[PDB]
Order: structure tokens, then C-alpha cells, then sequence
């Protein structure tokens, strides 16, 4: 019984513009077994009506989804994604870069 | 579609 | 009709190849057999085919066309025990019904009768009260049909003389029986 | 050329919390098109792409029926697996089966492939012949022997070859705008001072499909040994992939340095630079 | 490996009957058939695992269930002539791969089981003419009054049983087509050479098993019960 930690990349859809509607996303991949928990969080709080992608799999068995919401950045907004998984102590918390 | 045949291990 | 096969019966010499075809309607069968039964047992798997193709075993090919939706079978070298009925069924993926049976072909493997003496016997009941035995006619001869009753030909087989005979039955509780005239 | 019909199958048991979770997902290429999930009161299979939002009930209802199937057997195989390796009703188990059929330049059948996998390991394999399995222990040697004992590499190899192929072709053409049709890279460089003496230089390919990508960086049009950041290719949730490749750099210096993409959707490969 | 029962029953209109199956494969799949004669087998019902049925092609009639992955019980809820028909029991792997059959349940429903009645058996002497023309000697068997066409006829020879030489009708006779409620008579022959006809101490005996009524029915007539029971005949050999 092989376990994997996921791997985590939070990002947007569109190239982020102060104002203007967009999507956010948060990619999670190379994790076994498939049980995880992902949230959204605009200023530290969970974001509702968050939606994912139907659970898929790797070449090496690993698993990936996407967790993503309609979104609105703003120049003070931070946005951030945190995972929980059994490989994974506490929920990891990775914060949106722009940028990135 | 999806195999009409299913290993049964 | 979704699997279609002629019911014959068809009639091939002891020896000689036979072939049976087999017509279904889905492009969604997707699974292919053929089936032999002999009278009065079950349905005994002869072969199965799933990629379009020949397929062989042993005196059997199975050929598989899912472009002209037919399958079909060869015995080679036609053996007594091959008379049978041959039955074709389809795994249709679209109904999902098990499998779909076609009505059956049935196979007589005539043997070559060596020395064709057709005679005309009587047989007396072992119990006082008598028959009447059409027997030792060629495999070509075709035997035919109130308070006459006339069985249909088989053939047996005396083993150890290497020797197989047509035979074919006829009697009635009439007084008036004439026997010697009764396969007319 | 190369294109691919791919499922990829998931069943986790969950010990007295009801039967087993079973998801099935099908992908032409690097497009998902439809998913079946055992959480529902009616599970269905169901589209999840566009182009397949006009199939009628004769492909619902059987793909439907198949999926169940699918996840009826995966209990069963999972109860075996379970037996084979002596374990508790307790603990949760997952077993995951991968198949795809791939089309050549020719619009010909060209490869085959088939796996088990129990708890995250390969456990059987179907052999590139596709006559015959590989077992990775005494546990799968039984699956093997099974497997030979009813000919499950013949229906395999049936549904691989023939069945596959047909759809594959079947959903090309339905899907033809966005399976052949390709989407090349938007493409363009950012600039992210680090220091006072140094800057990030970030190459971004956005938008495009399908997945495989090369991002290079060139220092005068040559090779480097420089510090070449490489993030994992993502969806950007729109059916396009994103990708971006980053080389730290003497400041001042930015004009040494180029990015090269390639991608199938580009008629010839571009090269790329930060523009002040 | 598919464990039908019974291979014979006779059933009066309107009475009910429970074929049972079982199967020590462990499959998930199972399924009745039925099969006229001169025809295909045709799907009554299937289950594709425990605690699930699925009707066929022709399921009016019939009730099947499944608790056990073991066991496929086809019920018949009301017999009716139509009814009447061999019933095939399989086990399958998949949905559309190899169906194993059981032995098969050859079933009659009649309208009054006045109409069941035991065959009578004769055992018929060679032809003489045969015997010169062809040093070759044909006992015949015949089986008469019989119904239903439930019937197996076998050749014993100095007590043991024989298959060389013989050659049983396919089908039987019915002794009045017109009447959808007829009798039936069956033909078979032994041949063997005028030696082994003519040594005196040689016994040739017409075996016909036949299935009829049960211990348990109920019978109200003068004649004798036409339950389960052998019906023989015999001759002896002959110096001539």
C-alpha cells in the first residue's frame, strides 16, 4: 500500500486583472490513496460553491483533481488553497501568486 | 465506450 | 429474426468438410459461438470468436466478419458424431440480453453405404400376435409418410464388422398389411 | 496522427459505510468526454465534453449499463483481492484499471495497453501482445492463471482492436473541433526582479491543447548553466493546459536570453524574449 | 459444474412448479432459456448477481429470484400448454461471454393427467429372409401408448448394456397427429450377425424408462398408476 503526498498549484485561468471576473484554480496531483480535502479561501475563509473535476489517474497511479471557483481579484484580495490528505500532518496552505 | 469485457481477478 | 441460420436439415458425406453460416442484425454484437446439441442433451460449446478473423481448433474454423455481420463455422473431415443440430449465439452490447440464440442448423453425416442391397424383411412379435424393416438401402434413398405408421431412417454401426446400414420401421393393427408393398 | 480512447477506472472500498466508491472517467487524447460515479440515487454515465451533449439514449442507457457492471465486478474483485492477501473487512482498499487503444497516422489501430493496479502498485499487466498477462506476485499468479483458463486476453485484445478503434474513430469525428483542431500557445515572457543585481524571467504558454509542450530558455542562442524552473503542466479548467518556465538572470542582461516553444498547434516553433 | 432438476416433469394445466439450479463456479451471472422443438433457445430471465433479476425475451409466466450467488430457482406460476418446452439453466462470467448450460428439464403440461399413460414394449424376431440373404439379424424394438414423450430406450444384452449395433429413432411417432393430446411410439434396432442370433443361451431385452407421476400425486382410475418404472421385452437366441 503505497501512499503519495500531493503535489499543489494554485492559479488562475485567465492572467489576473484587478476588477475583472475570472476563475481560480487549485491542482492537486501525485497523491495515493484518492480520500482528500481541498478548500479555497479568499482572506482565510472557505470559499462555497467550489467545484471539481470527475477523479482521474496517472501513468504511475497517482491521482489529480481540480478544485476551482468564478473569482473576482483585487489588489488586496488574498486568495489561497489548503489541502488535507492522510500523508499530511496538517493541512498544507499555499497561497495564490499571480505571477505564478 | 467501455470494454463490454471484465477481468474477474 | 436477430440471429438468423437456415434450419436445414443439410446433408454432407462422411468425410467431406461442412459449413454452416450464421447472420445476425446488431453491428452492436460484439461476441460470437457456436453451439452443437445433440438431440434430447444441452447446448455444448464447439467454439468461440470475439476478433474479427479465422479461428481454429482442431477439425473446427470459425471465420468472423462484423463488416457483413456473419459468422460461420467448418468441420473438417465429417465424422457420424458431428450430426447434430449447430446452434449460433450473439453477446449483443447494445440489448445486453445474455446471449441471443439463432433458431439452429441441423447436420446429417450420411456414411457410404459399401454394398446397397434394399430388402424388405418381416419380424415376428417374440410374444405370438409382426413389423416391417425397409433396411440396408443406400444413403440417398429418402424414405416417405391412416393406421400407417412409418418411422423415419437411422443408421447403425456393427463395430467389430466394420459395417453401417439404413434402416427404417413400418407396422399397423391392421389385419390388411401387406409389408412386402408398405414403403410406397 | 496518434490518438488514444482511454478509461480510467476507480473503485476504494468503505468498510460498513455502504459498498464500494466506483468512478469512471473516458478521455479521447488529452479530453475527458464523460464519467461514470456510484454517488447518486440513479448513477448514469454522462457527458463532459460539448461535443458528446448530443448523444441520445441508446448510447446513455448501455454505457450506463456497462459502467454499473463495471463497478458490480470491481466489488467482487475487491473481496478477492482482500482473500488472496488475507486482510481485515476493516481497512480500505483501492483497485484501479487503465486500458486505451491508440490510432496510428494511418487512422489504424497501433498499440493496445492494460493494467491493474491494488493499492496504488501495478498488480496485473497485460503483456504488448496483448496474448497474455504479467503477474507482479503469488497473488496475481492466480488472477493469471484465470485469466488464461478463460481466455480474458482474447476478449481484451477483441474490445482493444476492433471496438475501441471504432468508437475512437466515432469521436474524433464528433469531436473534431476540439480534438483536431489544436490550440496553439499564447506565449509571452514576464519580469521579476529577485535583487538589486538579478531578475526571474518567466516564459508562459497558455491556452493551449493538447498537453505536450517544450519550454526551453536560450542564452545566445546556445545552452546555459542557469537556474531553469520548470512547473508541472495544469488545466486551466477551460479544456487548455498552462505552462511556464522561469531562468534567473544578471540584470541588465535580460536580452541574452530567449524562449523556445514547441507545440503540435503551432505551424512552426516560436521564440520569444521579455519586451520592456 | 450447473446442477439442474428434475430432467423430466409432467404438470396439469394450472398447476405451479419451481425448476431449481444451482452452479459451483461462483459466477455472477445466471439465466433460463427455454427451447421448442425444431427451434432456438429462447431467454425467459436472468440475473446478473445476487439479489437481482432482469426479464428476457419471453419472461410472461415465469418468476425467478436470486438470493444466492449459488442458486437460480425458474418458477412457473400457472402451467400452460404453451409451457411445454425444454428449459436450459446457464451460468456466464460476463454478460456476453460463454453461457455454461445444465442437463436441461424436459417439461409437459396436459390438460388431465388421465392422459399419462406407461409405454407398452415389444421386442420383434428377426426375418429369416434377413438372415439367409445377408447372415445378418435386426431385432426391432417398438414402445407403444405412451405419453408424455418422456422416454429413453436402451438395448441389453446377456444382461449388460449395448451400444453398437443400434439405432433408436430421433423423435417419436404420435399415433393420432390430429389430437394436440397424443400418444407416442418410438423405434430402435439391434443387428447383429445370425451367429450371435442363433447360440440359445444369448438374452436380448428392450429396456424404455419412463417418466410419469410421483408417489405423491393422486390418481382415480381403474387403471394402474403410470408412475416412474422401467417397461423391458425380450427374446431369447435360437438354434433357429
Amino acid at each position: 500500500m503505497i501512499q503519495r503526498t500531493p503535489k499543489i498549484q494554485v492559479y488562475s485561468r485567465h492572467p489576473a486583472e484587478n476588477g475583472k471576473s475570472n476563475f481560480l484554480n487549485c491542482y492537486v496531483s501525485g497523491f495515493h490513496p484518492s480520500d482528500i480535502e481541498v478548500d479555497l479561501l479568499k482572506n482565510g475563509e472557505r470559499i462555497e460553491k467550489v467545484e471539481h473535476s470527475d477523479l482521474s489517474f496517472s501513468k504511475d497511479w497517482s491521482f489529480y483533481l481540480l478544485y476551482y471557483t468564478e473569482f473576482t481579484p483585487t489588489e488586496k484580495d488574498e486568495y489561497a488553497c489548503r489541502v488535507n490528505h492522510v500523508t499530511l500532518s496538517q493541512p498544507k496552505i499555499v497561497k495564490w501568486d499571480r505571477d505564478m | 465506450i467501455l470494454s463490454p469485457f471484465l477481468p474477474l481477478l | 429474426k436477430e440471429v438468423e441460420q437456415n434450419s436445414g436439415p443439410l446433408s454432407v458425406p462422411e468425410g467431406a468438410i461442412a459449413s454452416l453460416n450464421c447472420t445476425y442484425s446488431d453491428r452492436g454484437s460484439v461476441s460470437f459461438f457456436w453451439y452443437r446439441q445433440y438431440s434430447g442433451k444441452s447446448p455444448e460449446l464447439i467454439m468461440s470468436i470475439y476478433l474479427n478473423g479465422l479461428k481454429e481448433d482442431g477439425r473446427f474454423t470459425a471465420q468472423l466478419n462484423k463488416a457483413s455481420q456473419y459468422v460461420s463455422l467448418l468441420i473438417r473431415d465429417s465424422q457420424p458424431s458431428d450430426s447434430a443440430t449447430y446452434l449460433c449465439a450473439v453477446g449483443n452490447h447494445n440489448t445486453g440480453n445474455m446471449l441471443t440464440f439463432g433458431g439452429g442448423t441441423r447436420l446429417m453425416v450420411k456414411p457410404h453405404i459399401q454394398n446397397p442391397d434394399p430388402a424388405v424383411y418381416q419380424l415376428r412379435d417374440s410374444k405370438s400376435s409382426s413389423v416391417c424393416l425397409f433396411t440396408d438401402f443406400d444413403s440417398q434413398t429418402n424414405v416417405s409418410q391412416s393406421d400407417v405408421y412409418i418411422t423415419d431412417k437411422c443408421v447403425l454401426d456393427m463395430r467389430s464388422m466394420d459395417f453401417k446400414s439404413n434402416s427404417a420401421v413400418a407396422w399397423s393393427n391392421k389385419s390388411d398389411f401387406a409389408c412386402a408393398n408398405a414403403f410406397n | 496522427g496518434s490518438h488514444s480512447l482511454k478509461y480510467f477506472h476507480t473503485s476504494v472500498s468503505r468498510p460498513g459505510r455502504g459498498e464500494p466508491r466506483f468512478i469512471s472517467v473516458g478521455y479521447v487524447d488529452d479530453t475527458q468526454f464523460v464519467r461514470f460515479d456510484n454517488d447518486a440515487a440513479s448513477p448514469r454515465m454522462v457527458p463532459r465534453a460539448p461535443w458528446m451533449e448530443q448523444e441520445g439514449s441508446e448510447y446513455w442507457d448501455r454505457e450506463t449499463r456497462s459502467a454499473r457492471d463495471t463497478a458490480q465486478i470491481f466489488r467482487v474483485n475487491l473481496r478477492t483481492l482482500r482473500g488472496y492477501y488475507n486482510q481485515s473487512e476493516a481497512g480500505s482498499h483501492t483497485l484501479q484499471w487503465m486500458h486505451g487503444c491508440e490510432l496510428g497516422p494511418d487512422g489504424r489501430f497501433l498499440r493496445g495497453y492494460e493494467q491493474f493496479a491494488y493499492d496504488g502498485k501495478d498488480y496485473l499487466t497485460l503483456n504488448e501482445d496483448l496474448r497474455s498477462w504479467t503477474a507482479v506476485d503469488t497473488a496475481a499468479q492466480i488472477s493469471e492463471q484465470k485469466s488464461n483458463d478463460a481466455s480474458e486476453a482474447e476478449h481484451q485484445r477483441a474490445y482493444l482492436e476492433d471496438t475501441c478503434v471504432e468508437w475512437l474513430h466515432k469521436y474524433l469525428e464528433k469531436g473534431k473541433e476540439t480534438l483536431l483542431h489544436l490550440e496553439p500557445p499564447k506565449t509571452h515572457v514576464t519580469h521579476h526582479p529577485i535583487s538589486d543585481h538579478e531578475a526571474t524571467l518567466r516564459c508562459w504558454a497558455l491556452g493551449f491543447y493538447p498537453a505536450e509542450i517544450t519550454l526551453t530558455w536560450q542564452q545566445d542562442g546556445e545552452g546555459h548553466t542557469q537556474d531553469t524552473e520548470l512547473v508541472e503542466t495544469r488545466p486551466a479548467g477551460d479544456g487548455t493546459f498552462q505552462k511556464w518556465a522561469a531562468v534567473v538572470v544578471p540584470s541588465g542582461e535580460e536580452q541574452r536570453y530567449t524562449c523556445h516553444v514547441q507545440h503540435e498547434g503551432l505551424p512552426e516553433p516560436v521564440t520569444l524574449r521579455w519586451k520592456p | 459444474g450447473v446442477t439442474q432438476t428434475p430432467k423430466f416433469q409432467v404438470l396439469k394445466t394450472g398447476q405451479s412448479m419451481t425448476l431449481q439450479c444451482a452452479q459451483d463456479m461462483n459466477y455472477e451471472y445466471m439465466s433460463w432459456y427455454r427451447q421448442d422443438p425444431g427451434m432456438g433457445l429462447r431467454l425467459i430471465h436472468y440475473s446478473v448477481s445476487a439479489g437481482l433479476t432482469d426479464q428476457g425475451e419471453v419472461p410472461n409466466g415465469y418468476n425467478v429470484s436470486r438470493s444466492t450467488t449459488e442458486d437460480f430457482p425458474l418458477r412457473l406460476l400457472s402451467a400452460a400448454p404453451s409451457q411445454t418446452s425444454v428449459y436450459f439453466c446457464a451460468s456466464h462470467r460476463n454478460r456476453l461471454t460463454e453461457a455454461f448450460f445444465g442437463q436441461g428439464t424436459r417439461l409437459t403440461v396436459v390438460e388431465d393427467l388421465k392422459n399419462v399413460f406407461p409405454p407398452e414394449v415389444a421386442v420383434f424376431e428377426p426375418s429369416e429372409a434377413e438372415i439367409s440373404h445377408t447372415q445378418k439379424a435386426t431385432l426391432v424394438c417398438l414402445a407403444t401408448g405412451f405419453y408424455p414423450d418422456h422416454v429413453e430406450l436402451s438395448w441389453w444384452v446377456n444382461g449388460k448394456e449395448v451400444h453398437s449395433g443400434v439405432c433408436t429413432d430421433p423423435q417419436p411417432l404420435k399415433e393420432q397427429p390430429a389430437l394436440n393430446d397424443s400418444r407416442y411410439a418410438l423405434s430402435s434396432r439391434l443387428r447383429v450377425s445370425a451367429t450371435f442370433w442363433q447360440d440359445p443361451r444369448n438374452h436380448f431385452r428392450c429396456q424404455v424408462q419412463f417418466y410419469g407421476l410421483s408417489e405423491n400425486d393422486e390418481w382415480t382410475q381403474d387403471r394402474a398408476k403410470p408412475v416412474t418404472q422401467i417397461v423391458s421385452a425380450e427374446a431369447w437366441g435360437r438354434a433357429d
